[PDB]
């Protein structure tokens, strides 16, 4: 698992790149995969820069923090941009949660450095909302 | 609706 | 909902105070409530500085990021110190997730300032493990 500040930022940037693609370039496919007729679904971003829509983890309690559950249940009752913005903020929160899970053993000054690197990239919400 | 009961 | 850096950090500090109480002063109550035979339970801290062990939100997607699910399931399969550390780390991650959910509309500088405030408080993982 990622342990150093640099390892954790590499993992963060790869997952973020995956999620950003789902929300923008690949949005037609991503939107389609979030089928309200299915069981509760989540958007995952992986360190190989793939994104995936799937059911939540069966291993409970899971190792890594889990993304927001049931985003497909919100898709049809919202304007598309508002739904993407909802997915974006929960995904930004998940990325932070994952990084500081891996970073639990970093000290105060290391966690500050890690956040400074994370904070150098626009958030998914930043991009989706046009900020 | 924009929420439903969580899946069993 | 909290929107300014000050409002969000007040909310963070209140939830954290609740979880810190759960994991230290009230740890025997918290531990007893996390019975492995129950359905999946989560540890919540609220801005009124109360903590609770409860089922997750019934309606999804939830309004706020949700804590780690089913922390009770592993309680009797690991040494107490290791289980509390697991709960503490997931709780630190949840507190961060909640604050930066509320903080979605903060700009880059504001988000850095908010993390700086958060980072001046020891993490629950630090507290529970007695980190140097």
């Amino acid at each position: 698992s990622p342990r150093t500040v640099e390892e954790i930022f590499k993992d963060y940037s790869a997952r973020r790149a995956a999620l950003l693609r789902a929300l923008t370039k690949d949005v037609d496919d991503f939107y389609s995969q979030c089928d309200p007729e299915k069981e509760n679904l989540c958007l995952y971003g992986h360190p190989n820069e793939s994104w995936e829509v799937n059911l939540p983890a069966e291993e409970v309690p899971p190792e890594l923090p889990e993304p927001a559950l049931g985003i497909n249940f919100a898709r049809d009752g919202m304007q598309r941009k508002d739904w993407l913005s909802l997915v974006a903020v929960h995904s930004d929160c998940w990325l932070l949660s994952v990084s500081f899970y891996f970073g639990a053993r970093l000290n105060r000054n290391e966690r500050k450095r890690l956040f400074s690197l994370i904070n150098d990239l626009p958030t998914l919400f930043d991009v989706v909302t046009g900020r | 609706t924009t929420q439903r009961k969580r899946s069993a």
